[PDB]
This record gives structure tokens, C-alpha cells and sequence, in this order.
């Protein structure tokens, strides 16, 4: 549960 | 505090965790639509900046503070509940900054400010804008905020609309009919079938999508933090009616937001809506539990009422129906726990 | 107050067992087919060594492990789960007609109370790099309710570790950390946090396959035998290790996985995680060095691979290794609760 | 977080 | 007292000179059929500029520029050459029958003493990135012998530079540099002298070839006027520039290539040594950031290339870099005299 | 003003400090790992000799050697080094914690001043060749520091001569140089130089490796010890030679190698540079006969390699030989300061 | 310490 | 020239 999800 | 008394501890514990990894900090950073537009925001109304008293809500590795001693703050309070805020003192000193960016560890819910400030920055959105709860801990800093004093960013607009995706919907009932079967190694799992499904729809999806799936132009419901107090988050009731544009099989319902840096010299916009450029927040879907069959020209209303809990976010209802069928549908979900979908 | 709460913060343990309530993860670990299905041909294949015996399941999840064990013809099977998973564990118990032979405790293994003592103990408590999430401890733990000359499926474990070479992954690693290495990043000198950024990313284990063409060297075992093993042994466990270098080059860091051994009656049936084999949901595990050791073939790598259990349900690792003919060494430290899903 | 790594 | 040894170091003029009188060098830069063509095409098809006019032939090398004025008509050539390559040129000469036209001068420019005024100076005074070797300066001062009605050739040289992004030379020179942070090579601590092996190894310009494909923006040209110019104008050579981003990505440094004219009474006779041209032993160099600046299509790359002469016949170039959208700014030293061939 | 000053052209001495002044020309030797390692394994096992004794480290370069010293035990290492490197090798003596054991010294260990005499000298003075450089001079020159008891690591040195065929080495020379002889390039005659550019590159010795089976004789061995050579016996060394020819063919020049031994109390450690070991960044060095010599199978091949040190740190190579069976002989001259690198 | 001009072939 | 011949 990633509050802030993963980005590239 | 009042942190504490809206928060569970463990959710908190994990939260701040999360936020503690140089890894996650470099995650937002990279995001060159977030960085880049707060950075033109602070540079392009260096009026509202210059010889400013300056308060950073949750500034992780101190990134807006720096933004703020570019554009000639006076002094900056930075305020940083992770253990990101020691990392943030490292770079004021590295940085030959330590006069004009004061570093304070800790809830701004619980730390003590010296001084009134003139402006407050900070980055408290999450994936729909409202998950982690953080826009109240903004608001909250308001009680440091000078009457006449500016708040970056100034609104923030939410967008609900509806949208078809066939393959999104049964792909629920595809992983859940991994239980039924009646002979999974000898076992019957078809009982649990029913469990799976409602566990998947309680789960928001996050990633984005082709905005030709949507069917409606989207409601918006604003937020206006000059205005606003805390307690206008704890229950967030969003009514709307969408003019269908398109006929089709309405799924759910697709959320993306906006906000606004209202300077003096010009108001800069940071939008993570599917017509712009992605950023780490993506969009979020709402599904349905049962698809609703609409025409071009009807109109879906219903509300979209978000409830605040301890765990940092919200619960998610959602009602809608088709007015000139009465056809209507709902579902409840927690915004806690999405489903990353995108690859 | 029990064995459980008192190695384990609260915080770890809800957001452990709200993890495993959910029946997707369930779903992930049951499609493994070379989990489930060597389990399964470890208790039929040796189904003398259940016929009619009492079993005790710990941490049973769905419980499938205790319907094998039925299949094989146990008398009575105490299927014990701490997660919500248990309730969805009775729902399958009584869909498949199994009441009286299959009693569901809902709990910790260390708090529950069990009507008789067992003749054996199944349970799949191997977390990746075998020693995460702590549950070893409880599944020695659970011996209490374990008859003189009782067995235990899976009766041993061996870890197995190699030294590996892998250009690509140092650089991925090394490429990511040196965000932090910019000096004018939107104009900030972030370059003070580069150390800090190292650390954090090589602290993480790296979790997916290889080519085993990447071993440099025979690995060495260490075997855990859980007939005999204390839950105490488990608190500080020291691994030496003297490698002779088969191939010349750059020792990047050591990989590691393990095998069960399921020593029955009948038969020994072995659960093997290793790079040769079929990849299962374990994969493998790899921690790197911040700078490689060069080595020739035929000399000696030598050094410790030592794991403290934390209060998190986990290890933080020390690994030390040097090269005997020329003195180079490395000191390394992995946080096995934050990995790298890399596949 | 993240006990048992995806699978498939 | 000379011009020459006032502004060069002795030491430095030794080697030079001692290079420079190997017949495997000539036949290295005579080989260069782009060059050598060009050089003749540019003479011969401006005959007229050379018949019955006499020429200064400045570091005449094997003296075949002054056999193409020869071919040309011109009444007298006087050929100078410092190195010991003058008595090989005599050599030439007198086995082709050209004693009475080719008058070798050995000596350097700025000391021998000439029979007379010139009408026109050939010389290829161009090092890599134009400017090295500082030999324009002696091309210069060669005009005290020329004519007020006197031309040059080459009489123009434009020195082009693009921004380019490559990543693969990014890590292959910063892999060098890497030696040098290893913590125990042979049990030695090597990793304070990161810093300065970083800083040696980018102070290299990388003398190769690339596919334009890598450059971001269209090329800032310098020109330097040898007609017009004085020595003095290149003891401090500043470029400023301001690149028009044709591409998002990461700017790993700068290219530089120059093209030279011949402004002839005829026709005007360019030699290119542009990366979209075929190749000379001049090949292109290229400078690199120690930190990559990244940019957005459409920002503005601004900053200044400045170039102090130093006495060893050449420059210290200093490189500031400027994303003006962001404020990333990259500061950077070479040593022109240190170059990367990397061919 | 000083022996150094006296026996160098300045402006070679300028050059040849700045080229070691380079971290890559440092890191260059420190990853040949037979050099690196033989040093470590002739110190360290030779602990004895260094345990709780002074050392001088003669062109300590970034201190690679001091720090195996140290890590041996000894007492005091004074640290000698006449490029700019000195200064990158103070700042691993104070982030290894060494400061009380190792003393950087910079300059030429002909012109600084030690506090006290030394047990032991360490150095790696060896060129290509062996005695290119004219390093040696300067290691037997730190002599003086030495005490009457003391050693040296290397202690002794051999240098390895044997002819060679290579017919596409020898025929190379003429490819290249063949470029001048034209009638016409670009309408001018250049064969007049052809003869000039023959004679440039047979000047030049070529270093590279080769394969063994191209060696036409057992070698030929000049000895130094370091112990009692003089500066001055390395002025002019005469390496007289009188082949046994195993191989019947065409002997196109002499090939070149060395071994150092460090002879230790406890054991001697040999680091050979020649073509039946590993390759090291010595490589080889092979020098020409302006023409080739044919011997049988038994016949002798005799003469002379003359090395005359010069003012450019190197020495002028003279080579004399002739097959006694026949008398046809050859010779050439070569400039060990300028060769040609081969190796690809 | 380098060539004034590179290796060209 | 080098003194010490590049290696690899
Ligand atoms: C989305 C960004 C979150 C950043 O703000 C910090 N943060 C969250 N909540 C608080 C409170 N109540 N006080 C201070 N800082 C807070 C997060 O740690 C993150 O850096
Ligand atoms: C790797 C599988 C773990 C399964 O066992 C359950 N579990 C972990 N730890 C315990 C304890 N102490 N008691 C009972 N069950 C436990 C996990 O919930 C999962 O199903
Ligand atoms: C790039 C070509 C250089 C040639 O010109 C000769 N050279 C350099 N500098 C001088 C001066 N000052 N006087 C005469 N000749 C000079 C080089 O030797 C080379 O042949
Ligand atoms: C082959 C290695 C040479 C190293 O020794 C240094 N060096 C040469 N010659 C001297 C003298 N006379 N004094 C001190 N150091 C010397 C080279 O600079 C290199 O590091």
C-alpha cells in the first residue's frame, strides 16, 4: 500500500 | 494532538515509514510535472515570496523550501514528521542555508512555530487527491497563517465522471474464478468465489487510461483552502449529474484532480487529469458493482460520499442511477488499499 | 505477554496478518504450482505417516495444506490461522464436507490452546531468503504440542549461499542511487545525501531469478533442522563461509536460496527454491556489495553471513567477506524487510 | 512491505 | 624575446616540435584525403590567387602545401618549419626539380627572417576543436610578412557547438573514475581520492566520432576572422550560447567540430570536419558533464564556453551550463591538452 | 645541482613527471594484478624483514607499496615521490589512519633529505626493457640511506635476450614505409624519403607480446644486484651474446624480457615479465636487425647489445650480430625512449 | 601528455 | 611517448 504509487 | 486522535497508530507508523526512503522522496521529485510546476508557481509569483515568512507542510527532502529561498524568502519553516527530516537538514547545510530554512522535526499537528507566516507551501495530495488524509494537516497549519496570508497550493479541484471498460470490469470475475473450481488439488474452492469477487470491487484502481472511455464531462467539486476548515474533509458528500455524451455501458467512475497556485503575478495550474501529461498520482476507477446502460443525452446522477477513517484515508460510496430508466447501482470501497494496475 | 507480541511491534504484525487476509494473496501463493504440488506429494506420497494420526497446520491460510493432510487419511487435523483468512478456512471446511476431520483454531499459534498434543506438524512458514517474516520461530514454537518422536513436514532447511557476478545489476543499482550524486538538481545540491542514498539502496535485497552462469563459486549450505532447532537459535544465526573462486572477476555479492525436506515414512520429498530448479514465488535472493571484489580462480572468498532478528518480523544482515590472498574486504548490511522486487 | 513476493 | 617562447613553456615546445618530426606523423595527417584534397582543391581551383605571387607556407611540415602553390604558379614559396621535418621538406624539393620556386625556411615564424613581403599565407594551423596547439596564433603573427592586398588560407575558421546526450560514454568514463572508490584494494582504502580521479577523468576531452542523431539542438557557431584578427584575440576565447531544445533528455555534455574557408578570388573552398561529413584526423570532441542536466523540448540551454591559452600551446576551457526553465546549472573544467582518443 | 639534474635533459624530466602525476596512469599499474600482487606476496611473506623496521619507498607513486609495508608491520615508511601524485599519496596515508607510520617525502629521492638511515629500500623502478626510464639509477642512488644491514625489494634484476623469427613484423616495416615511395601523390614525388622513413621505424623498438615458438635460441641473461651495483655501471652495459640456434631460419632481431627477485629472509619471490608467464603492462620489447640473418640449426649467433644511457631517461640501443658458421652479419640502432606499441 | 593530432587510418 | 605501456 504505496500512499504515493511508483512512477518513472 | 489532533493528529493522533484522527490517526490509528499503526497506520502512522507505516505511513511515516514510507516517507522515510531517500528512495520515495526521489520517486515525487522525478516527477518533473510536480516538481517542474511547483518550482514555476514559487519562481513566477516571486512577489508573494520575497522577504516572506515562509511555512513548509511535510517538506520531505526540503525541495519547496528550497524553491522558496530561490525566489528570496526571508525565513522558512520546514516541517517534516519522517525521519526525512533530518536528510532535509543535511541539504540546508550542504546548501549554505541554514540562515533563511529552519528545519523542524516532527506533526505539524504537534511541533511549536515561533512566528506567524505569510504564505504556506506544501504538497498534501494523494491518489484522488484526498487519500492520506495530509489536506486536513494543511489546513491544520492555517492557525500560523497570517490574516491576510496566501496558502500554495490555493484550490483544489476534484473530477468525477463516468466511464466504460469492459475488459477492466470482467477482468474482476476472471482472477476470481481462480476459486471456482471444484477440484484444486482435491479441493472444492467454489465457496470462496463470491468472497474474491467483493474483495476486488472494494479495491479503487489506480493507472490511467484512454479518455475516450469516458462518457460525460466531468463534475468538480472544489476546495478552497484559504476558506476551508478541517472539518469540511471529515465528510465529503459529491453530488452529481452527468449529460451522458456517449451511449454505452456505464462501469464506474474515473477521479482525477487539479490545483491551483493563486499568486499575485499569475495562477499556475498542476493537473493530473488523463488529457495531461502523467504523473505519479495517475487517475483512479471507481467500478461499479453492476454496469449501467445509458443513452447519449440521459442523465446519471446520484453522490459520491467519502468518509473519513483512522487509517489515514477514506471510504468510498457510490451511488448512481440512470434517471430516465431508474436503472441504478452502487459500490463501496476502501481508498486505502487500490489495486496498482498500470504496466 | 505471549512468545509472539513480545519479538513482534503491533505495528508490523497488523499490517502482517492484514496482508495475508487477503484471498488474492492467498490465490498467489496456491498457483505456485511447485508449492502447492510438491506439498502435496510430500503428504500423500507419505501418507502412512498421517493414517489416522493427529496433525496440528500451522498458519494454515486457506487450510489446503490440512486438506492434504485429510486426503492422506489423518484422524483429526488442528488447522490454526492468526489472519482473517481463517474464517474463509472453515467456510471451505464445511463446502467440502470435512467438519469432522478439519477444527479450524483461529489465532496465534502462541496463544491458542490445543485439546491433545499431535503426532506431526505441517506448515509452509519459509519466507523468502527462508529466514523473513520470523514465522520459523513460531513453527518451532508450535513443538510444544509436539508428541516425543513426532514429526514435522517439512523436517529441514538449508540455506544455501554463492558469490555472483552481475555488471548490469550493480550498475541498475548504482545508476538509481546517483540521483542523489546531482549537484544542481532544479538548482539544489543534493550531492550530501549520495552516501545516504547508497546506503539505503544496496540495504535491499535484490528479489528475482538468474542465470546460474552468474555463480562464481559452489555453494556453501547451512542446514536448520527443525526436529531438533530451539525458536531461540533463531535469534542470531551466524553463517561462515569460504568460497573457492571457480571463475576470475568481480565478486558483486552473494545469492542465496534454500530447499525443505519433507523426511517421511516413505519417502524424503525435497522443496527446492534453488536457480537450477523451476522458479517458484520465493525466487531468489541477492544482496550486493557497494564495491566488488576482484578475485582469480582458486582463491579462497571468506567471511560471515550473520542475521539479527528484529522486532519488525525480520533479520537486518551483516555480511563480510574478503578475498584471503590479497586482503580486500567488504562489509555489507542488507534490511531484509525492504526488497527490491525486481522481476 | 510485501511478505510473498507476486508470482505470475 | 621571440613572440613564441614568451608564451610557451620550453618543455612543452621540446615534445611539440619532436612530434612533429616523425615521418609516420606526416604520412598520418597526409593520408587524410578530405584534408589533403580539400587543401589542393582550395589552391588549384584559385589558381590565379598564386600565380606569380609569392607565398608563406607557415609549419610547411614535408612542404606539401607549398608544392600545390607550386602547382599553382606561384613565383616564390617561402616553407617554414620548426621541426626537424624542414630538412626532409629540402629533400622533396630538390628531388622534384622545384629548388628554384621552394625556399625551406627552417625555424619557427615568429623568429626566422623572410627576403620579403608575401602576397598570400597558406598554413593548416587547426588542432582538434580548432584551437588547440595555439598554432592559429602563429598563423597570425605570420602576418607582419603579409602584404596590405594579402589574402589567407585558410581565411576563416567557424567553430561549431551542439549539446548531445550518451549515455554509454557517460558510464564508460565515469567506470574509470570508479577505480578509485573502492574502500580495501589489496586491504587500501582508495576512496578519498574519488573526488579528484572524477575530476581528472572528465577534465579529458573525448577526441572520437558520433552519429548526429545524438545532438539535442541545432549548433551555436564562433567564428574566428584570420584576415582580421591579432594574436591577442585568442589568449581569452568566450563562446556564450543559448541552445533551442529539439529534444527531451539528458544532456551529457557538449560537441564541438569547426569547418575552415578558403575565401579565394574564384570560388570559396570549405573543409568540414562536421560530424555529418566524412571523416578527418580531426575527428569531433566532445566535452563531458560530470552531472547530466536534463531538459524538456523547447527549454532554452544557456551558459558560455570560455578558453584561456595557457603555455603549453593550449587551453584551459571552462564550461557553465544552464537549463533557464529550471535553474539546473553544471560547471565544468577540461584540459585540452589531456585528450581522450577514444577511436 | 643534483645527480638527478645532472644526467636529465629538463624538459624530458618535465614530461615524464607529468605523465605520473595522471590517477590513470597510477590506476594503469596498480590493476596489473601480477605486478600488484607480487609485490603484495613478496612483502607480506617476507614480514620479517619488515616487522617494526624503517622503510624508504623509493617513487612510491600513490603509495601502493608503503601501504603493503605497513600492513607487514613495519615501523617507519618515508614515502618518496617526485610527481604531483605525492600529494593524492598523502591524503591515502591520512584516510587509511596511517599518519604515524608513512611520511610522504615529496621530490626526487636525489635531492630530499631522510631523517635516519632505512633497513630495508622498496621500489618498483623497472621499465620496459627493464632500464628504460633510468630509474634504476635512481633506486641504487637511495643506497646512501641504506644501512650496512640492509636489503632491497627488488634485490636483483635479469634482463633476457633471445633472437626471434617474425617474417610479417619485419616485412611491416616496409608496408609502411612503402607509402613514400610514389611518383605522384597528389602530384608531387615523395620516394626520396622513402629510405628516411625505413630507417625511422627500424629505430623503433616494438613492444608487444608474442608467442614463444618464435624464439630461435635459449636466452642470453644480464644480471644487476641491486645490493652492490654502482649509478655508474648502468651508464654503459655491454650485453655480450653467443646464441645456440635451435631452430633452422631467418632471425629478423632480438627479443626482450626481465625477472625481478626479491630475496627475503624468509623466501625469494620471483616477477618475471617474459612470454611464458602472464602478461604484464611491461608486455615485451623486440628491436629489429636492419636485416635479417639466416642460420642452421646449430650454428651460433654471436655479438653484442650496447645500451648508452642518455640525457631523455632511456638509452641508445646498438646491436651487433653475425652467424659464426657464415659471417654474414648485421646490426642496427634504436631509440628506446620512442617505440612502437604493437599490441592490439 | 598527448599527440597534437589523434591517430587517423 | 608513455613510460609505462596502456594495459588491460
Ligand atoms: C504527500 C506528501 C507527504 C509528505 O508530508 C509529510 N507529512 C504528512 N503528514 C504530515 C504531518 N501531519 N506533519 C508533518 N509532515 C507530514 C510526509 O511525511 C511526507 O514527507
Ligand atoms: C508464509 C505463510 C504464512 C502463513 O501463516 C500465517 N501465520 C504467520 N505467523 C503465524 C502465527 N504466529 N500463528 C499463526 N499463523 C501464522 C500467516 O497469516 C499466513 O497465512
Ligand atoms: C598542425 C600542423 C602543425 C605544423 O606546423 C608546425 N609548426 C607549429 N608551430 C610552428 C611555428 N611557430 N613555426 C613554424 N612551424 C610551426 C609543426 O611543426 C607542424 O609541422
Ligand atoms: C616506474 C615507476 C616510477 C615511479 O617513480 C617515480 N620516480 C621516478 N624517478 C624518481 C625520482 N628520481 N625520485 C622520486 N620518484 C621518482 C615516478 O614519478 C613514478 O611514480
Amino acid at each position: 500500500a504505496a500512499p504515493r504509487p511508483p512512477f518513472s | 494532538s489532533v493528529f493522533s486522535e484522527r490517526t490509528e497508530e499503526s497506520s502512522a507508523v507505516q505511513y511515516f515509514q514510507f516517507y522515510g526512503y531517500l528512495s520515495q522522496q526521489q520517486n515525487m521529485m522525478q516527477d518533473y510535472v510536480r516538481t517542474g510546476t511547483y518550482q514555476r508557481a514559487i519562481l513566477q509569483n516571486h512577489t508573494d515570496f520575497k522577504d516572506k515568512i515562509v511555512l513548509d507542510v511535510g517538506c520531505g527532502s526540503g525541495i519547496l523550501s528550497f524553491f522558496a529561498a530561490q525566489a528570496g524568502a526571508r525565513k522558512i519553516y520546514a516541517v517534516e514528521a519522517s525521519t526525512m527530516a533530518q536528510h532535509a537538514e543535511v541539504l540546508v547545510k550542504s546548501n549554505n542555508l541554514t540562515d533563511r530554512i529552519v528545519v523542524i522535526p516532527g506533526k505539524v499537528e504537534e511541533v511549536s512555530l515561533p512566528e506567524q507566516v505569510d504564505i504556506i507551501i506544501s504538497e498534501p495530495m494523494g491518489y484522488m487527491l484526498f487519500n492520506e488524509r495530509m489536506l486536513e494537516s494543511y489546513l491544520h497549519a492555517k492557525k500560523y497563517l497570517k490574516p491576510s496570508g496566501n496558502m500554495f497550493p490555493t484550490i483544489g479541484d476534484v473530477h468525477l465522471a463516468p466511464f466504460t471498460d469492459e475488459q477492466l470490469y470482467m477482468e474482476q470475475f476472471t482472477k476470481a474464478n481462480f476459486w471456482y473450481q471444484p477440484s484444486f488439488h482435491g479441493v472444492d474452492l467454489s465457496a470462496l468465489r463470491g468472497a474474491a469477487v467483493d474483495e476486488y470491487f472494494r479495491q479503487p484502481v489506480v493507472d490511467t487510461f484512454d479518455i475516450r472511455i469516458l462518457m460525460a464531462k466531468s463534475v468538480k467539486y472544489t476546495v478552497n483552502f484559504l476558506e476551508a476548515k478541517e472539518g469540511d474533509l471529515h465528510r465529503i458528500e459529491i453530488p452529481f449529474k452527468f449529460h451522458m455524451l456517449h451511449s454505452g455501458l456505464v462501469h464506474g467512475l474515473a477521479f482525477w484532480f487539479d490545483v491551483a497556485f493563486i499568486g499575485s503575478i499569475m495562477t499556475v495550474w498542476l493537473s493530473t487529469a488523463p488529457t495531461e501529461p502523467l504523473t505519479h498520482w495517475y487517475q483512479v476507477r471507481c467500478l461499479f458493482q453492476s454496469p449501467l446502460f445509458a443513452k447519449a443525452g440521459d442523465t446519471l446522477s446520484g453522490t459520491c460520499l467519502l468518509i473519513a477513517n483512522k487509517r489515514q484515508s477514506y471510504d468510498i460510496s457510490i451511488v448512481a442511477q440512470v434517471d430516465q430508466t431508474g436503472s441504478k447501482s452502487s459500490n463501496l470501497l476502501d481508498l486505502k488499499n487500490p489495486f496498482f494496475r498500470y504496466t
